[PDB]
């Protein structure tokens, strides 16, 4: 069972602060409880749409000159 | 109540470039001991001692599924369920009882878990594709082999069921623990040197997902067979005694199984 | 000038026929506070749905707030475990699969001997489904129509002998019984009365029952604390200053802008088609679809807009002098509705959808029904304008809040206003009234937030956190009193209704570093600076984008919608 790359090497770098949180629960990452945000189902374009009107705009152009 | 030769091309190009990628955070507060009240606290250990008493453990199960208030205990149920799960991953009646939490948790439409989904998931993938549940299969006897494996094969049925009730609970969520969870059981399943529970939570748990995906687990299921059964150039005749890793009994298990979810893709 | 008030009280009293002892005793019920109603949202145990029976509503046959303390037909109390153990295809399946039929059988052989026609409805509801697994049984029980039908049948005279007999386990005998427990009076103790004089169960039951109610009253909670809410911001991004209020159904799904252009825009809040085929598919994906749809049928700016709880119908009132109703599957208006002289200002339906209340420039509101055209109450007796309106949630009173700094609640069939609310300084924007019914929560165009008790009528405490500024939306916790309010200074505030009252609501038993120091530091000066309240506990600024609406959904997870402004 060690030849798996990725979760051998997320057994070796992680090694130490599961240690810490393991021992602080008896009393990146992925199981730090408070700092989480939820995703959404749709968020809506802000960027996407300026670059979609532009290289738009410039296929207004690439069809030879037609206004 | 919040917390209260250049050595910087690495603190600005992979830790918030790696850290913006998965959301965003401002230190929110778990643990001073003086963010509950004492009635609260007293609520928290009353339930969490009891998990003619079974009726205890009922009336505590229905007290989480139903009641509210109980916002500020949610992120000390899943540090206490965790720890019970990780440090406890012997005793299958605890670890029944505590999958039963996560249920009645997870059915409790008055509190809001969507923050949560993402350490509330690796514990039901966790009771599903352990490399052991039990331990201690008090071996030396066919009857006992047999009986360990169906107490073990029982959470393995039941964390898959509740897997499927996840995945529909939080469906705005989809396209983030869709792929995620599919991807978790490729990436466990694709290999030899693992024991045959596993394989079995990760064919189960492929059998609670839905659609092509599991057309998408079509193609590399016979090189899968061909590696962990030893089909070496067999004619399909002495199939009974011919087989390495695994006994007949749990061979026959995962040729069930593995057309258990095979049915859903030629129904339609 | 208030004991020469007093006075003029006493006379009045006195002139208008009250006798001594009386009105000493009229006063000292009209200064205690409104007690506590432990059943306030009607818990689903000790709690009943309203009737049904066609009438309209009457707030007569009904003692006073003053004082101390405070049929179930069978197919809806069947439906509930059908839905129940239809949810679950769990480990927990086959069994309730076993379990459900000879309860469906002895429900039915209990409502042939009381009502014949509710149960022809409850056997064809529920036939098809178990007829290949029980055989021709229930072509057998077709037969059975009356009390003297039973005697035809032999098994169905049988069962009254013949106790059904299940083996059951102690998980599942335990996971019904506190299911059936968590809700008694949808059903749950309809179906235990049944279950327990007409089945036999395999493992007394009386005192299971009784064990049953016993642990689970022993562990509850009494005294709630309160919980900082997760608000998803809804921000409208070009709207050149040109959208006024909106308002988001129920579920989410739908969010419905009024524009100062004539219409109502209509997004799709999950990115859906929100084109409704219905598998039609004809024609027409030559048209442009932005999962948005306008809806054009006012000739004023639509100053107010209002969602059905049934969520299929749309309620938009504009400054041209109608409010138009708009089918929320086919996108097109159904019903102008004209009774109003004046701009229409806050539409707003019924808690149980049945009639919609109006608010309008004329100084009165009105009372409307969505199946006729002209209304059907006038409220009258502001001094100016109504702004805001809304109802009690039983659907029984209504409250409307004016410009000249007051509020009033109307009885709804009689007309005439039961309550005059007076204390703030400002017009009246928003305006909400607690689950819980005996405490009212305003909003001014000062920044301050009040709330009053309706028995008492008089000002138990207020909120002094926002800026000065309009308050522009309001929402209440759903199991308890935590207010979200939604103003004009960008912020999104949190408030806790129950620090100064009676009831202190289970204050944590241990300090911090940021408290008493923001309000402190007073760089503007202390006469040109806001200081909170005792009750302002948190406040989530938008950055630049002011908050038309906040709306608490079910699961403690608020949200705001606003336009970004610049």
């Amino acid at each position: 069972d060690r030849d798996d790359l990725e979760i051998s090497v997320w057994k070796t770098v992680t090694a130490k602060v599961r240690a810490e949180i393991c021992l602080k629960r008896t009393e990146l990452q992925e199981y730090d409880i408070s700092n989480a945000i939820p995703d959404i189902v749709y968020e809506g374009v802000n960027t996407k749409t300026l670059d979609k009107m532009e290289d738009a705009s410039v296929d207004r152009m690439l069809q030879n000159g037609i206004n | 109540l919040n917390d209260n030769s250049a050595s910087v091309t690495d603190t600005g190009a992979s830790q918030h470039l790696s850290n913006v990628k998965p959301g965003q955070n401002t230190e929110v507060k778990p643990l001073v001991k003086h963010v509950l009240s004492k009635e609260l606290q007293i609520y928290f250990n009353k339930v969490i001692s009891t998990l003619a008493a079974q009726h205890m453990k009922q009336a505590a199960l229905t007290s989480l599924r139903t009641d509210s208030g109980l916002h500020q205990l949610v992120p000390y149920f899943i540090q206490f369920i965790a720890e019970q799960i990780t440090q406890n991953l012997s005793d299958l009646q605890l670890l029944t009882t505590i999958l039963e939490m996560i249920y009645s948790l997870l059915s409790n439409t008055s509190i809001f878990l969507d923050p949560y989904i993402h350490s509330l998931m690796p514990s039901i993938l966790t009771l599903l594709l352990a490399k052991k549940l039990g331990g201690s299969p008090k071996d030396d006897s066919p009857q006992e082999i047999h009986e360990f494996l169906e107490r073990t094969n029982a959470l393995r049925d039941f964390a898959a069921s509740l897997l499927d009730y996840v995945l529909k609970k939080f469906p705005q969520a989809y396209k983030s623990l869709k792929p995620r969870v599919t991807r978790t059981l490729l990436k466990t399943f694709l290999d030899i040197n693992r024991v045959f529970g596993t394989y079995y939570g990760c064919l189960k748990g492929v059998s609670v997902l839905e659609g092509e995906s599991i057309r998408f687990f079509l193609g590399n299921l016979n090189n899968w067979a061909r590696l962990v059964f030893n089909e070496s150039g067999i004619t399909l005749d002495n199939i009974e005694e011919h087989l390495t890793k695994f006994t007949k009994e749990e061979t026959q298990i995962l040729v069930d199984t593995v057309i258990s979810a095979l049915l859903v893709l030629k129904k339609d | 000038s208030a004991s020469d008030l007093n006075r003029i009280v006493l006379e009045y009293l006195n002139k208008k026929g009250y006798h001594r002892t009386e009105a000493m005793l009229r006063a000292e019920s009209g200064r205690t506070l409104t007690p506590q109603n432990k059943q306030s949202p009607a818990n689903t145990k000790t709690g009943k749905f309203p009737e049904q029976s066609s009438i309209p509503p009457n707030p007569g046959k009904t003692a006073k707030p003053i004082s101390n303390p405070t049929p179930e037909n069978y197919i809806r109390a069947y439906s509930m475990l059908k839905n129940w153990v239809d949810s679950s295809l769990e480990i927990y399946k086959p069994e309730l699969s076993y379990i459900m039929y000879p309860i469906f059988i002895y429900l039915f052989l209990n409502l042939v001997a009381k009502n014949p026609v509710y149960a022809r409805r409850f056997f064809d509801r529920f036939s098809p489904d178990f007829k290949d697994f029980h055989g021709s049984e229930i072509n057998r029980l077709f037969s059975v129509n009356s009390i003297d039908h039973i005697k035809e049948n032999e098994v169905a005279s049988a069962f009254q002998s013949h106790k059904y007999r299940i083996t059951m386990s102690k998980t599942t005998l335990n996971l019904l019984l506190y299911f059936l427990n968590e809700n008694e009076s949808i059903g749950g103790s309809l179906i235990i009365s049944v279950i327990n004089q007409h089945l036999d169960p395999n493992i007394d039951l009386k005192l299971e029952i009784q064990k049953v109610k016993e642990s689970r009253d022993a562990i509850k909670l009494d005294n709630l604390q309160l919980a900082l809410p997760s608000v998803c911001m809804y921000t409208f991004q070009n709207t050149n200053k040109d959208m006024s209020c909106l308002d988001f159904s129920d579920d989410c799904r739908i969010a419905a802008a009024g524009f100062q252009d004539s219409y109502i825009k209509i997004w799709s809040l999950d990115g859906s088609s929100l084109n409704n085929p219905n598998i039609a598919l004809n024609n027409n994906d030559k048209d442009e679809d932005p999962t948005c749809k306008t809806l054009v049928g006012h000739s004023g700016t639509v100053y107010s807009t209002s969602f059905s709880p049934d969520n299929k119908y749309l309620l938009s009132g504009s400054e041209d002098k109608t409010v138009r109703l708009w089918s929320m599957d086919t996108h097109t208006a159904l019903v102008s509705y004209k009774g109003h002289n004046h701009p229409v200002w806050d539409v707003s339906f019924s808690p149980l959808g049945h009639y919609f209340a109006t608010a309008s420039h004329d100084q009165t509101a009105r009372l409307w029904s969505c199946d006729h055209i002209y209304p059907l109450r006038i409220f009258a007796g502001h001094l100016n304008d109504v702004d805001c309106v809304s109802f009690h949630p039983n659907g029984c009173y209504v409250f409307t809040g004016s410009s000249d700094k007051t509020c009033r609640m109307w009885d709804v069939s009689t007309g005439d206003s039961v309550r005059l609310f007076l204390g703030h300084t400002a017009p009246v924007i928003s305006i909400a009234v607690c689950p819980d019914g005996r405490w009212l929560s305003t909003g001014s165009e000062d920044g301050i937030i009040n709330v009053w008790d309706i028995g008492t009528g008089k000002r138990l405490k207020q909120m002094r956190g926002h800026g000065k500024n309009a308050i522009y939306s309001l929402s209440y916790s759903k199991e308890g009193n935590v207010l979200i309010s939604g103003g004009a200074d960008h912020t999104v505030r949190v408030w806790d209704l129950k620090k100064a009252t009676t009831e202190p609501s289970a204050e944590p038993d241990e300090g911090d570093v940021t408290a008493s120091i923001n309000q402190d530091i007073k760089e503007y000066g202390r006469r040109r600076t806001v200081i909170p309240t005792s009750d302002l506990v948190a406040s989530f600024y938008t950055k630049k984008t002011p908050v038309f609406k906040v709306k608490f959904s079910r699961s403690n997870l608020a949200l705001a919608g606003g336009a970004f402004r610049p």
